[PDB]
């Protein structure tokens, strides 16, 4: 997630917003804070909480 | 974009879901939900009788 | 749907592909082949046959 103040996104985010890997693969969910920073494909599978 | 649609196309997925859920049904109630035994009667049953 | 051995797209997606609407609203399954002439956005409400 974002840091306050600063905006530094931690965590498997920061490692595609800031230019560290390259593709994630992962349990990651589309958010309405993340398209801004990144790009998701189509989602391949359904949760909830 | 476009093969993660060929993946739901072609229930690839379907495939892989079954493959890492309902496969490895392990634990209790899923395998032994549908079995049957017939009785025995205790004493804890008859009680306030 | 496309047309048997022509590919001329009937219906709405040939209103979005020949330049005739705007924007289509509407109970729309994505598929494989509706991607590669129009875009769509994430899904908003899941379903199955
Ligand atoms: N049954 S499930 O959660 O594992 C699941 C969930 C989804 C699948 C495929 C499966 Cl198997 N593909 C869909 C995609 C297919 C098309 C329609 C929406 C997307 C495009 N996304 S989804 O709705 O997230
Ligand atoms: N339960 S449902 O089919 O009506 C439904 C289905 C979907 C909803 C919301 C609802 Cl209420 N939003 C999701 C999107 C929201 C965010 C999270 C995944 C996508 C991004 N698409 S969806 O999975 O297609």
């Amino acid at each position: 997630a974002r840091d306050a103040d600063t905006k530094i996104w931690n965590g498997m985010v920061g490692e595609l917003v800031y230019g560290k890997a390259d593709i994630a693969i992962a349990p990651l969910t589309i958010t309405l804070v993340r398209e801004e920073v990144i790009d998701f494909s189509k989602p391949f599978m359904s949760l909830g909480i | 974009n476009l093969a993660v649609l060929k993946l739901s196309e072609q229930g690839v997925l379907d495939k892989l879901k079954n493959k890492w859920w309902y496969d490895k049904g392990e634990c209790g109630a899923k395998d032994s939900g549908s079995k049957e035994k017939t009785s025995a009667l205790s004493l804890s049953n008859v009680a306030g009788v």
